[PDB]
């Protein structure tokens, strides 16, 4: 690890959770 | 017919006019020159500035220390912005969800930027660039979507 891309791929991932986790509500309301 | 880079821009002139008021930052002027039609002021704008606000302030240990860590360790930071995007969005399926924190992830970065007296320029140009050109990648699915407007408007 401790390498420039795998620190930036660790910080997109951790928006993605973010993001799902958001997300999870959109649906289940709609339909 | 508003795209990303649009909306994005002005949440950002909508943030800082709201954060101890002061000169808009000079990369953030010539950005609305370089364009900007929709006023920071405009409904869809003020709209998205509470949304996206409560998005940080309820994430707000995360979007510190990923941005913290973000900054202080890249050399490009006009390219890993794209190379964060492209690991949500084109390496996976984009979200409604996805979308609305990376916005705020964005919106939170020029926060720590704008009204800085020590942060250098060529450092909030590449930010700003950066996040312009990477969030072009959301136009394309969100016109699918019905446009940023509509999907809050409900």
């Amino acid at each position: 690890s401790e390498s420039q891309e795998d620190i930036i791929r660790n910080i997109a991932r951790h928006l993605a959770q973010v993001g799902d986790s958001m997300d999870r509500s959109i649906p289940p309301g709609l339909v | 017919a508003y795209s990303t880079r649009e909306i994005l821009l002005a949440l950002c002139i909508r943030d800082s006019r709201v954060h101890g008021n002061g000169t808009l930052h000079p990369v953030l002027e010539l950005a609305a020159r370089e364009p900007l039609r929709l006023s920071p002021e405009d409904t869809v704008v003020l709209r998205y500035h509470v949304l996206l606000e409560e998005i940080i302030e309820r994430n707000s240990e995360t979007f510190t220390e990923t941005w913290n860590r973000f900054i202080t360790h890249t050399e490009h930071v006009d390219l890993d912005f794209n190379s964060v995007f492209l690991e949500i969005f084109h390496r996976g399926d984009p979200s409604l969800g996805r979308a609305l924190a990376w916005m705020a992830w964005c919106m939170h970065a020029c926060r720590t930027l704008c009204c800085n007296q020590s942060t250098p320029y060529y450092v909030v140009d590449l930010s700003v660039r950066g996040m312009l050109e990477a969030s072009e990648g959301l136009d394309g699915w969100i016109h699918q979507q019905g446009g940023w407007s509509t999907l809050i408007e409900d």
